[PDB]
This record gives structure tokens, C-alpha cells and sequence, in this order.
């Protein structure tokens, strides 16, 4: 029992296929009306909290059935805030839908919304209930650019996860090849953040990564060691000292 | 009262039709004196000091000014409003969202009763056109780089005397450190103690002073 596209959605897809290789026709008023109807439909189906995985999968199958170009076009649609279906899927913790979008293999995983964040950065701060969800999350991490930096403060997913003390998420990001030595706009690393916030276990996790560079300094000239010392975290300071000078 | 022009009608205040529709749908008819005197030069971008009692229609003034100032196609924070309490911040947010029911602007409330993580994820999805909340939480979001001062051109301090009575002085100064120097400043306060006057003297330039 497969979900079927509505007539207006199917015909919208047909018009899309008709003019997908026609820029002037795509930019015309009526065609933009059509594309608006289609986009509102797609986001209604894929990006609400109460969205249904089987429906989205069937719709993807139908989109490809019309044309792969149509599928790629629709999947990567973004609203007024630059958010795509992947963004909302991650944000709503609808990871079955996330998985379906990934399996489509035409999804732009590294698209930044107008806020400046990727689906992976959203995932770093997303609620993950079961192990299945975390599996989907790690597949997302491995698919896209795990080392991308947010537009606002140059934050990576790892830095965001560390900043909120999400140990398991940090583990996941590290397991999926997140670079530890990347610096943000202020020159801060995940190690410095963990040292400042006082996350001992996260500090241990980062230091245990091969090639973790504890010599790096922020724009103030501060290292993770000096930050730990200044913040009164002496155990972390001893960890970092032992790491740097042995 | 160092400014001449006073306008007795919302229809003359050069507001967009969306905002006007929102105003008249909300339940307003004719503007109270404070709006009539303060709304226009606030939209113009002047620093403003308003001294009126709680219940003279203070909220709607900077609500209208901000809502008119906002560039809606710019998906970034443009206005920051501070309040002494959670309840007042929520009230201001409700009013702003009600007056902008026909506009399409976003208004988020920075209160301390919320889970930081989820709020940050919401911010990751969309940087709200207007932020309104308590000094401590707002500065928390500024300091953790989750809220950006890059596009913030409006800084409103609702009931400054109240915020200072509850000891938010440090937070207010810190937020002044965070924001850009070209940021328009608007302060509302029933009383004018030494600290309020000191803040207005330190950070405001050539302000429009109004007493009700």
C-alpha cells in the first residue's frame, strides 16, 4: 500500500520536468507559482514534526519515477530561512526521514541555512533517543562535511557538541572523523572550550585523539592549559600539562 | 520633551500597511501621548529616553518602532530588548508578535526557565528578527556566541530602574560591550536614579528626552 502523489503535485512535477532545463521559463511568474505550490507541498510532507517516513519514501520514489532531476531539484529545496528538508528532519529528530533523504544520494548534505548552520551542526545539538537514531546521526556525520564551520562564529559541530557537554555526541563526531585541531573565529579549539567549561571526560576524549595539538593558542594567546588554570580547573590543567610536556 | 513633532494618528506615522493592519486588529485606535511623541524619532534612529509610568502605553511605542525598523528579508537578529523579569519579557514578545501578525517578523524570548540546548537549536534553525528577554540570559547567549550582534541596530531597555534594582547592571554593561557602537539605544524607566542616568550619559548620544 504505497502513498501516491496528489494530482496537483504530480502535474507540478511534470511541469518541473518540462522546464527544469529552461531558466527563463523557470523564472516566469506562473511557473514560480507552480514551484511555490510544489515546494509548500514538499515541506508539508517532509519537514513537519508529524511527517511520516513511508510517505516521504514513496514520494521520493515517485519523484525519481517522474525524473531523477526532479527528485534532486525537490529534495534540495529550501524555504525563506534557507532550511531544507534535511534541516527540519534533523531538527525534529525524524531520523528515519533523515535516513531516507541520505539514501536518495542526491541530497546536498552540507547546505548552510541563512542562520549559517548545516544539518550536521544541527545534529550535534539534536535529541537522540535510541541507538537507531544515533546510527542515522553517525551516517549523516560520515556523509557530509563534519569539519564545516558555522557562518556566525566559525563553530564546528564538534565545538558545539563540546560547548554543551554532550559526551556521546563528541564520541560520535570523533568516530566519524571530526578534526580536533580546527579553530573558530576567536581561535578557540574544542580542547580550549572543554577546558574552560570544565568537561573532564571530554578533555580526556580529545587528548586521546592521535595528533591532538594542545599548543594551539586563541586570539588572546591563551592555550587550553592557561585557560584551564585561569578557570580554576586544576585536574584538567594537570591532564593538559602532562599531555604537553612529556 | 526636547522634540517638536507630535502625531495624533497611526495613519500619519508613516508605517507600512501591514503594521498598521496589525495595530488596528490588535485593538488600538488613537495613540497615547507617549507614542505620539516618541514613535517617529525612534524609527528615525535617534537615541531615546522615555520616562513614563507603567500603564501609559510604553510597550507599543518601541514595539511599533522596532517592527517598522525591521528588514524582513534579512534573516538575522536586528533588535534586542531587555526586561527585568521573565513574565514581562513574555508579555512584550506576545505584544510584538500580535502587532506583527500581518508582517512576517520573528520574535523570540530569552528567559531563564528554558532548556539551553533546545533554545540554541531553535536559534540554529532561525535567527529571530527580534530578541526580547532578561539581561542575564541575553548576555549568556551573546557570550556563548549563539546570538550575534552583527546585525543588531536596536537596543531597548524596558524599565531600566527595575533591572538595576534586581542587580542587572553588570549584565547591561557587558551587553553594551557586546553590541556595536553604532547601535541605536532606547531606554524606558519610570524613575531616574543615578545608575540609569549614568548609563544614559555613558552610552547614548544626543538623545530625545520625553517626560509623561
Amino acid at each position: 500500500e504505497r502513498y501516491e502523489l496528489s494530482e496537483k503535485m504530480l502535474s507540478a512535477c511534470n511541469l518541473l520536468k518540462y522546464n527544469i532545463k529552461d531558466p527563463k521559463a523557470l523564472a516566469s511568474k506562473d511557473m514560480r507559482i507552480c514551484l511555490n505550490t510544489l515546494q509548500h507541498d514538499w515541506f508539508r510532507v517532509s519537514s513537519q514534526k508529524s511527517a511520516v517516513p513511508a510517505m516521504v519514501g514513496d514520494y521520493i520514489a515517485a519523484f525519481e519515477a517522474v525524473s531523477p532531476d526532479v527528485l534532486r531539484y525537490i529534495i534540495n529545496m529550501a524555504d525563506g530561512n534557507g532550511n531544507t528538508a534535511l534541516h527540519y528532519s534533523v531538527f525534529h529528530s525524524n531520523f528515519q526521514i533523515v535516513k531516507l533523504l541520505l539514501d536518495a544520494d542526491v541530497c546536498n548534505v552540507d547546505h548552510q541555512n541563512k542562520a549559517g548552520y548545516t544539518p550536521i551542526m544541527l545534529a550535534a545539538l539534536a535529541a537522540v533517543e535510541a541507538e537507531k537514531d544515533m546510527q542515522v546521526v553517525e551516517e549523516l556525520f560520515s556523509c557530509g562535511d563534519v569539519n564545516a564551520k558555522a557562518s556566525q562564529a566559525g563553530q564546528t559541530a564538534l565545538m558545539l557538541a563540546v560547548s554543551h557537554g554532550r559526551i556521546d555526541m563528541v564520541k560520535g563526531l570523533l568516530a566519524c572523523g571530526a578534526d580536533v585541531n580546527i579553530q573558530d573565529d576567536e581561535g578557540s579549539t574544542a580542547l580550549m572550550c572543554a577546558s574552560e567549561h570544565g568537561h573532564v571526560e571530554i578533555v580526556k576524549l580529545l587528548l586521546a585523539q592521535p595528533g591532538c595539538n594542545g599548543h594551539l593558542e586563541d586570539n588572546d594567546g591563551s592555550t587550553a592549559l592557561s585557560i584551564a588554570l585561569e578557570a580554576g580547573h586544576k585536574d584538567i590543567a594537570v591532564l593538559l600539562y602532562a599531555h604537553l610536556n612529556f | 520633551s526636547n522634540w517638536n513633532e507630535i502625531v495624533d494618528s497611526f495613519d500619519d506615522m508613516n508605517l507600512s500597511e501591514s503594521l498598521l493592519r496589525g495595530i488596528y486588529a490588535y485593538g488600538f485606535e488613537k495613540p497615547s501621548a507617549i507614542q505620539q511623541r516618541a514613535i517617529l524619532p525612534c524609527i528615525k534612529g535617534y537615541d531615546v529616553i522615555a520616562q513614563a509610568q507603567s500603564g501609559t502605553g510604553k510597550t507599543a511605542t518601541f514595539a511599533i518602532s522596532i517592527l517598522q525598523q525591521i528588514e524582513l528579508d534579512l534573516k538575522a537578529t536586528q533588535a534586542l530588548v531587555l526586561a527585568p523579569t521573565r513574565e514581562l519579557a513574555q508579555q512584550i514578545q506576545k505584544v510584538v508578535m500580535a502587532l506583527g501578525d500581518y508582517m512576517g517578523a520573528s520574535c523570540h524570548a530569552c528567559i531563564g526557565g528554558t532548556n539551553v540546548r533546545a533554545e540554541v537549536q531553535k536559534l540554529q534553525m532561525e535567527a529571530p528578527h527580534i530578541i526580547v528577554g532578561t539581561p542575564g540570559r541575553v548576555f549568556d547567549m551573546l557570550n556563548r556566541r549563539y546570538l550575534s550582534p552583527k546585525y543588531i541596530k536596536m537596543f531597548v531597555l524596558d524599565e531600566a530602574d527595575e533591572m538595576l534594582s534586581r542587580g542587572f547592571k553588570d549584565q547591561i554593561y557587558d551587553i553594551f560591550q557586546k553590541l556595536n557602537s553604532n547601535t541605536q539605544v532606547v531606554l524606558l524607566s519610570a524613575t531616574m536614579p543615578s545608575d540609569v542616568l549614568e548609563v544614559t550619559k555613558k552610552f547614548m548620544r544626543d538623545p530625545i528626552r520625553i517626560l509623561v
